[PDB]
């Protein structure tokens, strides 16, 4: 079972597969008998119970899980160890609650799950390096050393690409034709996914887009118009970096990353200095990498060096990490199985020791 | 439907909701009961207003952000044998109003029975498994716009015929422009 | 006229034909705009006007 | 100069048809020895990456992935036959392949598929007509003949040595899941006859329990483990304050609601458990969560609580204990408190505790105790059990029997050979052909041994002519001409009639292939 | 054709022009060379 | 100078021939798939989906065609299926050979305008002659001409051997949903007879149901599976845990109401359930989900309740049993009540098992009858083959019954029209007379394709049929010869009535109209510019 409840999707294949066989959209056999038609359409009706990186409902998840691999994946999990994903951060309460339902309705032999950041780091082929988890709705910092995520080192910041688009449309009223409707929100996001790059900085980009006006790109779109002088494009990333644009004046994300690295011992930061890979969710355009590189280089001592890593595609990265860990051939040493579930319940999960 | 008194409506039909933000707070079961009953009452009150206006066929424009149609409206109209057509374009209002005579109203109070466009026959046609349309015929109001249909074994033949007919209309527009 | 996209157009009206060629030479673009103007004015068989223009150019 | 996509590959002619027949062969050769009481075991590697040892057709083929999709087509028909009647899958496959071989001997001489298909239709018509003309009944009123049929079925299987044993282990399990509702529709649901397998133990330890056996345990030390007449109730509600589906965030303004809210939740649990305490229970099981307040309450009243159970197990227990599952503890009725279990049993079969619901009245859903030495062994025994229950069910819905081992099939070959000459027409040659193809059935049985097939074949062929001695087959362990009236081999007519129809029809349909294309969406 | 083939070796490596427009091509050069020497 | 086209222009007959080439390449590829002796073509999808198909449209639809005119012929075949549904293969062949004749003719240097006008006028004259000079009666038949039409449908199909049972089955199924549209003529709800299938035991093991069988099963074994008398309650309202409104939030400072609100979440549902269960409800059909609360209540009542019920099938069954569509219990005003005057009428409903699985089955919707067929086959692909075959047959028979007109076939119409039009075509005596002659000739392909698919001596039989029709026409003294066609059962010139081979006239008319339309469309195409791709 390489099922992985992603940000909004669940993808079911096997560890050895190159990809999951089925998707989770939240009439193949539906004209022969119709037995699974009702079950799958009912499961389809149920919604995604995960928001902002924390579980919010529990009955529906098991409701969906039952069907999703009892009617198309055709697998008995009693004869299988289990490997799912989870929301980026939760206290032990959700973990030990999910263990109860999993065992009491499936009684599967063993289990192990990990934070999505670890899966992404494995997919990129790293066991080290902090990744900027710029997820939807909210972003987080997860410095990974050797694979395990530090419970004392996770920082959470409320920035979102939705917020960037909203702030753009908060300064698109100053552009004349504002944009607020569903179609207008969609076209703002479309233009953002077309061009909101970073060259170096706000004022110097605006000068070269207004004094010489050589950064203009005419929008010949059925849903768009030539209303950008090169300002609004670059006006999306700026609030991504400088908080006071949005009106919530606080420290920069770079500050949060720098502190989350400095609080640890300097030596291990070297390894964190090594890769320092990134992740999407709110960032898709270049100019991010070198800009944040130099921006944190201002915060980084000249005696030490820093690296920036960003793969172009990270869509099944958690799935790749899961598939790799399923074949790591040492993760079974950390399986939590019936031998401990029926012995101690959820207490060992709580780490009664230390 | 034949000899129907056709009605066109352009304003919102959905549950009572202000243009500006709000939330109706319920503090016990009784308030919930009253909310349900009064929602039903308001909806049926509106539908009874339109029915009392002597309407026969309803027409609803297109909208976003709290649109203008409800299932309960369809149930009521079926209980009173009324057609409806939803989600129609904005600038086409002139065509429809001039053709049929029914005129747009954004409020029930200005909705009046005299403002019904009366067409002899409103029938739905089949294209032999290729969709169902609605042709409005025998309108009593003077329309100054006409429409014509084209069919063919493919899309390119009908494209060429459309361009040819358009250029013929241009021929005649120049002919009446000046006569030589 | 088969476009680079996944379409195709059987055509006889001159303005249309002139339009589908996405050429880069200015003279043909001038002819295209002339045909557009004629269709706006008159509308039919702009196949002729291009021939007349080219013939006058050859004569001159 | 091209016209279509370059990925097009179209081929046609007799060559591809012959390739299809050779594919039929290359399937038929894989299974040619697992037939009859004398069999030679076969092992397969599971496509998922596991191991499997079987000796029946589809179970072998269902775990086989192929190319040249005609092989997939025969895999499809194999699965259809298996889930259809549940026996003789190897028989159907080998018949189809060999009789396609025979038909190829007829196609190659300029002959058309259409006349062959007409001959096929007439042939199957005559087959079924004479089979009904030869099918004899049997009274379903004893252990003797039923166990004899079980013996004759699983003699081709590995558990033949424990046949009679298995017989009983089958028979009981059938009579105590058999249920009938609303004055009609007697039902034998194998799903309610849930199969369970336990590590260790001897082969003879296998038995069906007159009750329900489940893989659970009690949920508190205090709750006792011994009850002779269990007052069991079937709970379908989670034990916690209900959340429902409404929105949230009541507004707290004072200091006298917070602990008040906690207390009112506690009292809601109090009432919900009290309505259960009222009806004087013994044990309760639920499909959902349990609250510590509730377990404390039931502890005060000495009631037994059980955490989540599978829905299939839930339905089986509902059939067993005669209780009706309820999700409304606050709407509880005296109507459906479980009664009919012989003993509450909390033992440890192995090192994992199980609950054994022994019953005292006629149940409708069992759990089968199974003991062995490996998961492979128990899986093979499982497959044997499904064969047993399916054939027993078929006999339950068929009072007629036809001998196996190759007797009646030779007999019908002879009968249709005689019937062929009556008419006049070249179509008799393809028609009679299938009967010749039919003569494959005993060959493997002899070929499983290595005896002089020619004399046995000729002797049986002759014997089925005089005085219609149409009851003689081959004693597979001896490989010797015998009469089925004494050896004791009989199979349900459903399996072999299904074999007839399926093989003849797949022969009909595999002939229509002449043109093939590949490379498209 | 139903299937592609080639009658000419390297048939797609050699070009073929014909018709009166083909004459045009020669006549094209007929300007430049003459226009080369007219001076 | 060089054309600014920047693309690739081919001139002359080349592209013409290329269209021909296109019209060649696909045509014979599908040639082997129509007529009583058309053999199956196997198609393997790139994902390993091997398929059985014999009707032309299904054959072509999954081919990937990049040549334009070939695409045009592709949607031509698709439309030939979507309106007519028969001659599924013939039309592309007819058009292909028509293009062959036309392009050869223009290669002999004739003005395209003359031949195009010839195409139009010949289409018109051919349809006319079909209308007048082959009128026969179908009132001499009925309940048996439908059988023969089904036989002609299955001719190339997989069940052409067992038509005796199946044709009677399908004709009775047609009679079971026979409706009236304008109150004077019949009407048929196409795609309202669900044909649900199963990998059964054999073609002979499929059964027709005088009632209705869903793709649905009983929700739980707790409910009774055979209700004695059926008063049906159809619903569209979702029976899940009731949610009041998406725009309401609770604010409670008095906690006493709080718990009671938890009660409400059930009560409403529960309350309607009692109302639902007050009328002696037998079966409950809802599209919305059914949860443990309703499950327990219905078990306590013994009334069937099924969730995730579809919509169009629900409308069909409600109409069939006389039931009514319900989305709420509200009456002409705010009164939400359930009425016992509209409950669906049926004998009984059972969760019958067919092969190894169960399903809901309705028995004898009262005051009328209904049609649905359970297709049981040796596997899935051939059962889908019957699915398509019976759909096509129902299309043919509905065309027949809508316009009670039919003529015999097997080349009978082909040879008769060829003889007429060849012995005709003296009305112009001009450059178009040769056109009409080539029309009379070009219909020779249908007997040619049938003979090649049957290995018959084409020339002898075509000469015999042509001579009989010619002597009938030019000498109407023995006009009986006009009632003769070709049958491939034994290669015989026979009165195509004993075999029953009969096809609606509108079918030939419509196919001819689109064929000539596409032919003209292409014959007024002369040059192509291949613009540079993006």
């Amino acid at each position: 079972l390489v099922v992985d409840n992603g940000s909004g999707m669940c993808k079911a294949g096997f560890a050895g597969d190159d990809a999951p066989r089925a998707v989770f959209p939240s009439g193949q056999k539906d004209s022969y008998v119709g037995d699974e038609a009702q079950s799958k359409r009912g499961i389809l009706t149920l919604k995604y119970p995960i928001e902002h990186g924390i579980v919010t409902n529990w009955d529906d998840m098991e409701k969906i899980w039952h069907h999703t691999f009892y009617n198309e994946l055709r697998v008995a999990p009693e004869e299988h160890p289990v490997l799912l994903t989870e929301a980026p951060l939760n206290p032990k309460a959700n973990r030990e609650k999910m263990t109860q339902i999993m065992f009491e309705t499936f009684n599967t032999p063993a289990m192990y799950v990990a934070i999505q950041a670890v899966l992404s780091l494995y997919a990129s082929g790293r066991t080290t390096g902090i990744v900027m988890d710029s997820g939807d709705g909210v972003t987080h910092t997860v410095p990974i050393y050797e694979g395990y995520a530090l419970p004392h080192a996770i920082l959470r910041l409320d920035l979102a690409g939705r917020d960037l688009t909203d702030y753009l449309m908060k300064i698109l009223t100053e552009r004349g034709y504002s944009f607020t409707t569903t179609a207008e929100r969609e076209i703002v996001r479309d233009i953002k996914e077309k061009l909101c790059y970073v060259a170096l900085d706000f004022e110097q980009e605006m000068a070269t887009a207004a004094s010489s006006s050589s950064l203009e790109k005419s929008y010949e779109l059925p849903d768009g118009q030539v209303i950008t002088i090169g300002n609004e494009r670059f006006r999306c990333p700026e609030a991504l970096f400088q908080p006071s644009f949005l009106g919530m004046e606080s420290c920069g994300i770079h500050e949060t990353t720098f502190n989350s690295i400095m609080k640890c011992d300097v030596d291990i930061r070297k390894d964190l200095y090594a890769n320092t890979v990134l992740s999407g969710g709110t960032t898709m355009y270049p100019g991010i990498a070198d800009r944040m590189q130099k921006e944190i280089t201002a915060l980084a001592p000249s005696t030490m060096k820093i690296k920036i890593i960003a793969p172009p595609e990270r869509k099944y990265s958690v799935w790749i990490g899961g598939s790799i860990l399923a074949s790591l051939s040492t993760f079974q040493q950390m399986w939590i199985s019936k031998q401990e579930y029926d012995e101690s319940g959820p207490s060992i999960v709580h780490r009664k020791c230390f | 439907v034949e000899k129907a008194k056709i009605g066109l409506i352009q304003f919102c039909l959905s549950a009572p909701k202000t243009d500006m933000d709000n939330q109706i707070v319920v503090s016990d079961y009784a308030q919930m009961d009253r909310v349900l009953r009064e929602e039903r009452a308001y909806i049926l009150n509106l539908v009874k207003q339109i029915k009392k206006t002597g309407c026969n066929v309803l027409l609803i424009q297109k909208s976003i952000l709290r649109d203008a149609l409800s299932d309960l409206a369809l149930h009521f109209l079926n209980k009173m044998k009324i057609m409806v057509i939803k989600d129609i374009e904005r600038e086409d209002i002139e065509f429809i109003c001039k053709t049929i005579g029914t005129k747009p109203v954004a409020h029930i109070d200005q909705f009046t029975a005299d403002m019904l466009g009366s067409a002899e026959l409103a029938e739905e046609v089949n294209l032999n498994g290729s969709g169902k349309l609605l042709k409005i015929t025998g309108c009593a109001s003077p329309g100054k716009t006409v429409t014509i249909v084209v069919r063919g074994s493919n899309k390119l033949v009908i494209e060429e015929a459309e361009r040819s007919i358009h250029d013929a209309l241009c021929v005649i527009r120049c002919l009446v422009k000046k006569r030589a | 006229i088969q476009d680079g996209k996944g379409d195709v157009t059987i055509t006889n009206d001159g303005a249309t034909i002139l339009k589908q060629m996405q050429v880069l030479h200015p003279a043909a673009r001038m002819l295209v705009e002339l045909s557009k103007a004629q269709d706006i004015e008159a509308g039919d068989g702009t196949t002729s006007v291009v021939i007349i223009a080219g013939s006058l150019l050859d004569s001159c | 100069v091209l016209v279509l996509s370059q990925n097009t590959k179209r081929e046609s002619g007799r060559k591809v048809q012959s390739g299809n027949i050779n594919a039929a062969k290359t399937i038929a050769d894989i299974i040619r020895t697992c037939l009859g009481p004398k069999s030679m075991m076969k092992m397969l590697l599971d496509p998922m990456g596991g191991i499997v040892m079987t000796n029946d057709g589809n179970a072998i083929l269902r775990e086989i992935q192929v190319q040249h999709p005609a092989a997939k087509s025969m895999i499809e028909i194999s699965r259809t036959q298996d889930e259809e009647v549940g026996d003789g899958t190897t028989s159907v496959i080998i018949l189809a392949g060999e009789m396609l071989s025979v038909a190829e001997h007829f196609l190659e001489q300029q002959m058309h598929p259409t006349v062959v298909i007409s001959a096929y239709r007439k042939a199957l018509d005559d087959m079924i007509s004479t089979l009904k003309k030869i099918s004899i009944p049997v009274d379903i009123s004893d252990s003797d003949m039923m166990l004899n049929i079980i013996n004759s079925s699983i003699t081709t299987k590995a558990i033949s040595r424990w046949s009679s044993l298995a017989c009983n282990i089958a028979l009981d399990a059938v009579k105590m899941v058999q249920f009938e509702e609303n004055g009609r529709k007697e039902i034998d649901i194998k799903k309610y006859a849930r199969v369970e397998k336990i590590p260790g133990g001897i082969i003879e330890d296998s038995c069906v329990l007159r009750g329900v056996m489940i893989n659970k345990d009690v949920t508190h030390p205090r709750m006792r483990r011994y009850i002779k007449n269990p007052r069991i109730v079937l709970l379908d509600s989670s034990l916690e304050y209900k959340k429902g589906e409404s929105q949230t965030d009541i507004e707290i303004t004072r200091e006298e609601d917070f602990t008040r809210i906690l207390q009112m939740e506690e009292e809601y649990i109090q009432q919900l458990c009290e309505d259960i305490i009222q009806l004087k229970p013994d044990v309760v099981i639920t499909e959902k969560g349990i609250s510590d307040l509730a377990q404390h309450y039931l502890m005060r009243a000495n009631i037994t609580a059980i955490r989540r159970v599978r829905k299939t197990d839930n339905n089986r227990i509902a059939r067993a204990c005669g209780a009706r599952i309820v999700s409304r503890p606050e709407e509880l009725r005296e109507d459906d408190v479980g009664t009919g279990a012989g003993l509450l049993e909390i033992k440890k079969i192995g090192d994992e505790y199980f609950t054994f619901i022994t019953d005292c009245k006629d149940p409708k859903a069992c759990t089968i105790l199974l003991r062995g030495a490996s998961k492979e062994i128990l899986s093979e025994v499982e497959r044997n059990l499904q064969d047993a229950m399916q054939v027993c069910r078929n006999v339950l819905l068929d009072p007629q029997l036809v001998p196996g081992g190759g007797a009646s099939e030779m007999a019908v070959a002879h009968a249709l050979t005689e019937k062929s000459k009556a008419m006049t027409g070249v179509e008799q040659w393809p028609y009679r052909a299938v009967a010749q193809a039919l003569e494959v059935i005993p060959r493997t049985l002899i070929q499983n041994c290595g005896a002089s097939t020619i004399r046995l074949l000729t002797s049986l062929r002759a014997k089925h002519t005089q005085e219609n001695c149409e009851t003689w087959g081959v004693n597979g362990e001896t490989g010797t001409l015998v009469d089925m009236k004494e050896l004791g081999i009989w199979e349900p007519l459903a399996v072999k009639l299904q074999t007839y129809k399926t093989a003849v029809e797949t022969a009909v349909l595999l002939l229509r292939i002449d043109d093939i294309v590949s490379g498209h969406k | 054709y139903g299937r592609p083939f080639l009658i000419i070796k390297d048939q797609d490596r050699k070009s073929r022009l014909m018709g009166l427009e083909a004459l045009k091509s020669h006549i094209m050069a007929a300007k430049a060379v003459a226009n080369t020497m007219r001076t | 100078g060089p054309l600014s086209v920047f693309g690739d222009r081919s001139t002359g007959e080349t592209i013409r021939s290329q269209n021909v080439m296109a019209a060649a390449s696909i045509a014979n590829i599908v040639k082997s798939s129509l007529g009583p002796v058309g053999l199956d073509k196997m198609l393997v999808d790139d994902i390993g989906d091997v398929t059985i198909t014999n009707d032309g449209a299904t054959i072509l639809k999954l081919l990937e065609v990049e040549h334009p005119a070939a695409k045009v012929l592709c949607e031509l075949a698709d439309l030939q299926d979507k309106e007519v549904g028969d001659g599924t293969t013939s039309v592309v062949i007819i058009a292909a050979e028509l293009l062959k004749n036309a392009d050869e003719l223009v290669k002999q240097k004739i003005h395209p305008t003359s031949v195009i006008s010839g195409y139009r006028l010949a289409c018109k004259e051919a349809v006319r002659y079909i209308n007048e000079n082959l009128i026969v009666n179908t009132d001499e038949l009925g309940r048996d001409c439908l059988i023969n039409a089904a036989k002609t449908s299955m001719s190339s199909k997989i069940i052409g051997i067992n038509g005796d049972f199946f044709a009677n089955m399908v004709v009775d199924a047609v009679l079971a949903i026979k409706y009236t549209d304008i109150r004077g003529q019949p009407r048929y709800p196409v795609n309202s007879v669900n044909i649900l299938k199963a990998h059964g035991r054999s073609q002979m093991e499929s059964m027709l149901i005088s009632g209705y069988a869903l793709n649905c099963v009983v929700g739980s074994q707790g409910m009774p599976k055979r209700i004695v008398n059926a008063k049906i309650a159809c619903l569209d309202f979702s029976l899940q845990k009731t949610k009041m409104k998406l725009g309401v939030q609770v604010v409670i400072t008095d906690p006493e109401k709080l718990d009671q609100i938890r009660q409400r979440e059930s009560d409403i549902t529960k309350e309607r359930i009692q109302k639902i269960l007050a009328t002696g409800a037998n079966v409950i059909l809802t599209t919305g989900g059914i949860d443990d609360m309703c499950l327990k209540y219905f078990v306590e009542a013994g009334a069937m309740a099924v969730r995730r019920v579809l919509k169009r099938d629900l409308k069909r069954i409600a109409k069939a049993s006389g039931a009514t569509i319900l989305s709420t219990l509200a009456n002409l005003e705010g009164e939400e009540t359930f009425e016992a005057a509209m409950l669906g009428q049926a004998e009984e409903v059972v969760q019958e098992r067919i092969c190894d699985d169960e399903l809901i089955l309705i028995k004898n919707t009262k005051a009328r009858t209904s049609a649905s067929i359970i297709l049981r086959g040796a596997n899935d692909f051939m059962c889908d083959e019957m699915e398509r075959s019976l759909h096509d047959a129902l299309c043919v028979v509905k065309r027949v019954l809508e316009s009670k007109s039919v003529v015999p076939g097997g080349g009978a119409v082909e040879a008769a029209l060829s003889i007429y039009l060849e012995n005709y075509a003296t009305s112009m005596g001009s450059r178009e007379q040769l056109a009409i002659a080539e029309f009379a000739r070009s219909l020779l392909v249908i007997p040619n394709t049938l003979a090649v698919n049957a290995a018959q001596d084409s020339t002898d039989l075509v000469a015999k049929l042509r001579a009989f029709h010619n002597e009938a026409q030019v000498n109407p003294e023995r006009k009986n010869l006009k009632w003769i066609g070709l049958d491939l059962s034994n290669g015989k010139p026979r009165d195509n009535k004993q075999a029953g081979v009969f096809e609606p006239t509108i079918v030939k008319v419509k196919s001819l109209k689109f064929a000539t339309e596409a032919a003209i469309t292409i014959l007024r195409i002369d040059d192509l510019i291949k613009l540079h791709p993006e």
